[PDB]
């Protein structure tokens, strides 16, 4: 057996597995009882063969995911392969040889390509990807997936969708790099270039071919080359591990600080994710405090553990996030009973199975011992044994805020009723004893107005208006605005003309049960999802007293018993004088008074139960519920503060827009109307008995343990933070493309887009939501009650209205969200380096350039680039009309000012013009661009590009490549812009005439890594070397290791820290209390 | 090790110490089967009401019924399902035909889109025809 | 618009939407037209997740028919009633019985 948690194990050798939960050395939750050998464990829902185990149904986002591999998202690919003779071929050690391995490809041209997690051993993988194809290959398929529902072309991207597509791509880039850096074993090295440095070995049998990739310093300086002299310029003593943790597990250290190949953006994202995740960890002492507090003193728990710091277990969120999740859950309803019926039903079943009260009408049958007695027995129907109405009455108290329980019409007198009928009298009695247990804002009005209806023609009351009458049905008094002034002010009811109605009104105003509240749960460590209510209480429509089952069943201090007694006394006074009953041929008063006295002095203990125990069970279940209670204040008769409307708003308080009321305000009552059975409630109230040997301590300590052994509040807390994260990311990413008043940085404004509408924003939000659910492994709801109409919003908020018009607006605050600010950071990084993702800044120029010179189109000379400020250029707007010239006169198009210019000179076009006239302009301009002098600059802002490398020593022609693009240009989409770039070389090549038509405006070739790296130097072609600034911590001597310049250029060699944590399951020893 | 993914993604002298025994002499008063089953039933999450929301291509997932009628329809469906839950053909708790007059309550349906219009024809069709209006061809 | 064929109605109902490729008697008019009066420009979204109550759009029409239908709608809107008055009327006719 185990001596820590006192858990008996089948096999002695199994102790090693068990002690790991406590934290010693050699499924979800583990709960053990201190008075029975019945352990309970919880396992994941998706697993199979759950023998002798319990399920965890609630969704659990995967927060802790490891990555036992180098963390970088930019890999380097060869473009034009090449091989050259070399002086030194391999290293020699006695009679042995070793091949020289280069950290970078030995190609003529190489460039940086974005590929998320191209080398990473990952246990649970976020199934998102941002995979750039090599730029020589077409790469437009990742600027098309979003909002290109229909396009006139297939290999084209809609230019107006670019901002949304780039935002979604950045979101995927952030989401697919949310992993923790697992710490793995090392390996000492003794290469004469890396002497004594402890390198790092990746998992798998291929842990020896990654050294060249991770550590460029490992390769020496065998011969003369760009890579070799870059390595020589680099430093020696910064490789492998740098700092190791002090405390150790066995012989392995806790965490290491290691130099290796990585990138600044991903290391920063993972560091922020680590900070956020570690900011939420909890203590088993805190958990045992939480469970002991939630047990309400009937059960005490303890969670032993060993001292340690590697433990990580995030279960701490804010009340703001809890409130946001509660608001989302409330908005999920949308005015239907299909989503709330199962919750009320199974909470009713749980209350029935926990409550010690046993309901049986045999008490009523024995008390009657059998004419009014037979009539009331037949009306009460003791042979029916369904009290679901009674249990749902208690269940609805928690969820008053969304559902209000009323009494069905059939429970009222059939046809308005009269006090001349015994059946109507008994129906009124049942109604009077059943009404107070309903979460209806106006119960007393119905209670009084029923008797007022029955007593028409025997005594009258003053009416406020001639439209209404005393003889109107009591089922219509469902709204506070229908409270009669005679009921409001008793002095108007004349005692001479209403001795019975005045007494009934006085009884209602005096002895109606007063509301109260009870403290439940724990706010300090579990937070609270309470709205319109302090975070530590739970209101009730009945008063509560400390629990002790020794008080007399007949006790008029108890308000329910007092109410029953006063109702019986009113009926006795009504029947005693035999007036109001003309037609009764016998003196039935002697039987009516007797049966009323029997009902008054009945033996039922339900009034005792409902005030001494029911709040205890309610407070026990309340923190454990999947849907935390949404509740609204209770008032007895103060009509000036009776709630009448509940709504949810999306817009901020500092804006004015279209008033879009939530669907929750369309109900006449506060929420969805629910009907009960007054007969069932009264039968359950008039009967009920505890077991003779009932012990509260034993009963509750035995009933709580299975409930808390199957808890999921930790999972719900872990999911609420993801919900708030998604909400904040959604609002931040929709304010980028829409027009709202949310203050954002607005980095991506140079990328063309459109003023997004409701449908466009809804589709973008749905794509964001499904990407988030895919990344975090959810299947049920996450952020889709907000997609139903106008998702362009600023802030979640909830509110309620009294009758007197005074409202209560609750606006939860929102902490800064890590995914959103990481997306902002990666957008900032993209703004400075857009080229790596395949997007080019600026605009293109179309025009023949016949020359043998060798320069890249991405970096053209300034002698052939013009803009608006250039003299002699023309700018064309929307109104551009072509006119043919008669009898040999040149055709000429219309300028923006009104001039008609011929097909010559230098022009400036917006992309939209050619987009809308893709066929007219193409037919008229091809013969002039190819042969005549015509330079056209198409302002675009940003465009995807794909480039082809031609051979510079041979003839070339790009017209067959440019006319294809200028013909596939279409109103809906844009094909990728072609580009013809000569191949660099080292030997003196022979120049050949090459013609180009498409060039760029400003520099865009910053993704080029190196040219002919194996060669000692580049002579013919564009020139480039290994970027020194990207490898800053090596080349720069006076640079601290933690020095990064993130917003400008990402570094390709940084200081990555790796962790080796443990996440023990929830363990607790449930202990009874004497 | 690896963890399977639940949903689809884009990849589509030691001695027995005294006082130890396995015998049981106590049976629970509340019970351990009934309470466990009740808690198992209560642990289920809340149904995802996806009607009225956009699909990936923009069309609104849903049905074409009027809003008020369709809300009344789900209310009647919940009333029917309560009877099945309670084992009896008739129902005591009714979410329909209660006394309160709710002729104004509305539930989300596929009849209306996100912009206040009507989904008589799905959006994709609408944008398709709007784009097919302006198009041009090569000269004969 | 509803119906089996809808691609034709767009060009007819929005003249401002076409491009201006050449100098024609139609293209000159289209160019001279103003480009910010097309489609819906006003809405009354009185309830979220529901049909907008009414909209104002810039579409081709006939002012005579528009005015006639406006007069008809005005005549019908002077005749409107609500359930609040219906309840009072039906309660007063029944003399407090129904
Ligand atoms: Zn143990």
């Amino acid at each position: 057996q185990c001596h820590v948690c006192s858990a008996v194990l089948f096999s002695p050798l199994d102790l090693d597995a068990h002690v790991a939960s406590h934290g010693l050395h050699g499924h979800i939750t583990e709960f053990i009882s201190s008075w029975q050998n019945h352990p309970i464990v919880q396992v994941s829902a998706d697993v199979e063969n759950r023998k002798t185990a319990q399920l965890l149904h609630a969704d659990t986002p995967r927060l802790v995911t490891w990555d036992a591999g180098l963390c970088t998202s930019f890999k380097i690919v060869p473009i034009v392969p090449a091989q050259v003779p070399q002086d030194v071929l391999a290293y020699t050690f006695f009679t042995s040889s070793y091949a020289i391995q280069s950290p970078f490809p030995e190609a003529a041209v190489s460039r940086i390509v974005v590929h998320t997690r191209w080398a990473s051993n990952v246990d649970f993988d976020r199934d998102s990807s941002v995979i750039m194809a090599p730029p020589t290959e077409n790469n437009i398929h990742l600027f098309k997936q979003l909002l290109n529902t229909e396009t006139l072309s297939v290999r084209g991207a809609n230019p107006l969708m670019f901002r949304a597509n780039v935002l979604h791509m950045l979101l995927e880039f952030v989401l697919d790099n949310l992993y923790l850096n697992r710490h793995t074993g090392f390996s000492q090295d003794h290469t004469p270039f890396t002497e004594g440095a402890n390198l790092r070995s990746l998992p798998g049998p291929d842990a020896e071919k990654w050294y060249s990739i991770m550590y460029p310093t490992r390769m020496g300086t065998p011969n003369v080359s760009k890579i070799c002299n870059f390595v020589a310029s680099c430093v020696r003593n910064r490789v492998g591990r740098f700092d190791r943790a002090q405390m150790m597990n066995g012989a392995m250290s806790e965490w290491v600080d290691v130099f290796e190949t990585s990138d600044a953006l991903t290391v920063s994202i993972r560091g922020r994710w680590m900070a956020r995740l570690a900011r939420m960890n909890i203590n088993p002492t805190e958990i045992e405090w939480a469970l002991t507090e939630c047990a309400q003193g009937y059960v005490t728990v303890t969670s032993p553990y060993a001292p340690s710091v590697n433990r990580l277990m995030p279960y701490r969120i804010s009340n703001a996030e809890r409130q946001i999740s509660q608001i989302i859950r409330v908005m999920n309803i949308g005015n239907n009973a299909t989503v709330i019926q199962p919750v009320l039903q199974d909470i009713s079943v749980l209350l029935q199975r926990i409550s010690p009260l046993q309901i049986d009408p045999t008490i009523i049958s024995n008390t009657m011992s059998t004419s009014p007695a037979s009539s009331i027995l037949g009306k009460l129907r003791p042979s029916n044994s369904d009290f679901s109405s009674f249990r749902v009455a208690l269940a609805g108290w928690l969820y008053n805020g969304v559902v209000t329980t009323v009494i069905d019409d059939s429970s009222y007198p059939k046809d308005g009723g009269s006090v001349t009928s015994l059946e109507n009298l008994w129906d009124f009695f049942i109604l009077a004893l059943a009404l107070p247990l309903t979460t209806d804002p106006c119960a007393p009005v119905k209670a009084f107005m029923t008797l007022a209806n029955m007593m028409v023609g025997f005594e009258t009351i003053p009416m406020d208006n001639q439209i209404y009458t005393q003889s109107r049905r009591a089922s219509a008094f469902s709204t506070p605005h229908t409270w009669p002034r005679c009921f409001m002010n008793i002095q108007l009811i004349s005692p001479i003309d209403a001795p019975i109605l005045r007494q009934w009104a006085e009884i209602i105003h005096r002895y109606w049960p007063n509301p109260s509240q009870i403290r439940y749960g724990t706010p300090n460590v579990f937070g609270s999802a309470n709205l319109f209510t302090p975070p530590e209480v739970l209101l009730l429509p009945i008063d509560h007293q400390p629990a002790n089952v020794t008080t007399p069943t007949l006790d008029f201090t108890n308000e329910l018993t007092n109410w029953r007694a006063r109702v019986c006394e009113l009926m006795k006074n009504l029947v005693d004088n035999q007036r109001y009953q003309p037609g009764w041929t016998q003196s039935l008063v002697s039987s009516m008074r007797g049966t009323l006295g029997k009902l008054k002095l009945i033996k039922s203990m339900t009034p005792m139960y409902l005030q001494q125990l029911a709040p205890v069970e309610l407070a026990v279940i309340a923190p454990m519920l999947p849907f935390p209670p949404f509740q609204v204040p209770y008032v007895r008769l103060d009509r000036d503060r009776v709630p009448t409307m509940v709504g949810v708003t999306r817009q901020s308080r500092d804006t004015i827009t279209q008033p879009a009321l939530s669907l929750s305000t369309t109900n006449t009552t506060v929420g969805v109307p629910l009907a009960l059975d007054a007969r069932a409630i009264t039968v359950a109230l008039l009967s009920g008995k505890y077991p003779p040997d009932l012990v509260t301590n034993v009963w509750y300590a035995d009933a709580i343990y299975p409930m808390y052994a199957d808890t999921e509040v930790f999972s719900n807390l872990q999911r609420d933070v993801i919900t708030c994260e998604a909400v904040q990311t959604l609002v931040t990413l929709v304010a980028q493309i829409s027009e709202t008043q949310y203050p954002v940085d607005r980095y991506l404004d140079w990328i063309p887009s459109l003023r997004a509408s409701a449908a466009t924003a809804a589709t973008f939000a749905e794509w964001v939501n499904t990407s988030m659910k895919t990344a975090f492994d959810l299947s049920d709801m996450l952020l889709e009650p907000l997609l139903s109409g106008d998702p362009r919003m600023t802030q979640l908020a909830i509110q309620y209205q009294q009758y007197n018009g005074r409202t209560f607006n609750v606006i939860p605050e929102m902490p800064g969200s890590v995914i959103a600010d990481c997306v902002q950071l990666t957008a900032e990084v993209f703004n400075h380096e857009y080229n790596l993702f395949g997007i080019a800044r600026g605009d293109i120029i179309i025009g023949r350039v016949q020359s043998t010179h060798l320069w890249s189109p991405l970096a053209p000379p300034p002698d052939l680039v013009f803009d608006r400020d250039t003299p002699g250029v023309h700018i064309f707007g929307r109104d551009c009309r072509i006119s043919f010239g008669m009898n040999g006169a040149a055709p000429m198009i219309r300028d923006e000012t009104g001039m008609m210019v011929p097909f010559e000179g230098n022009w400036i076009f917006p992309l939209a013009l050619w987009q809308m006239n893709t066929r007219y302009f193409n037919q008229q301009f091809d013969a002039w661009i190819k042969t005549g002098e015509l330079r056209i600059r198409i302002e675009m802002g940003a465009y995807p590009y794909m480039l082809h490398y031609y051979d510079p020593r041979q003839y070339a022609n790009a017209w067959n490549l440019t006319s294809a693009w200028l013909e596939e240009i279409t109103p809906t989409s844009i094909p990728s812009v072609p580009f013809m770039v000569p191949i660099s070389s080292d030997h003196d090549i022979s120049s050949a005439p090459a013609v180009q038509y498409i060039i760029s405006t400003e520099y865009n070739d910053r993704s080029l890594f190196c040219t002919n790296s194996s060669s000692p130097q580049t002579i013919a072609g564009p020139d480039k070397h290994i970027p020194v600034e990207r490898y800053n911590i090596l080349t720069n001597p006076d640079a601290p290791p933690t020095q990064i310049q993130l917003p400008e250029v990402v570094d390709l060699y940084n200081v990555v820290t790796r962790y080796a944590y443990e996440t023990p399951p929830i363990t607790a020893v449930v202990m009874g209390v004497p | 090790k690896r963890i399977p993914r639940k949903t689809k993604g884009k990849s589509s002298p030691a001695t027995a110490e005294p006082g130890t025994s396995n015998c049981e002499h106590y049976k629970a008063r509340p019970g351990i089967a009934s309470v466990q089953k009740a808690t198992e039933s209560a642990e289920l999450p809340m149904k995802n009401n996806d009607e009225g929301t956009p699909d990936k291509r923009g069309n609104t997932k849903g049905a074409l019924v009027n809003e008020h009628v369709e809300a009344r329809d789900e209310a009647d469906d919940a009333t029917k399902k309560q009877a099945k839950d309670t084992e009896k053909a008739k129902a005591q708790v009714t979410y329909s035909d209660t006394g309160i007059n709710n002729a104004n309550e509305l539930s989300r349906s596929g009849n209306v889109d996100n912009e206040g219009g009507s989904n008589q024809k799905p959006m994709s069709t609408r944008i398709a025809e709007a784009t097919s209006a302006i198009v041009s061809k090569h000269p004969a």
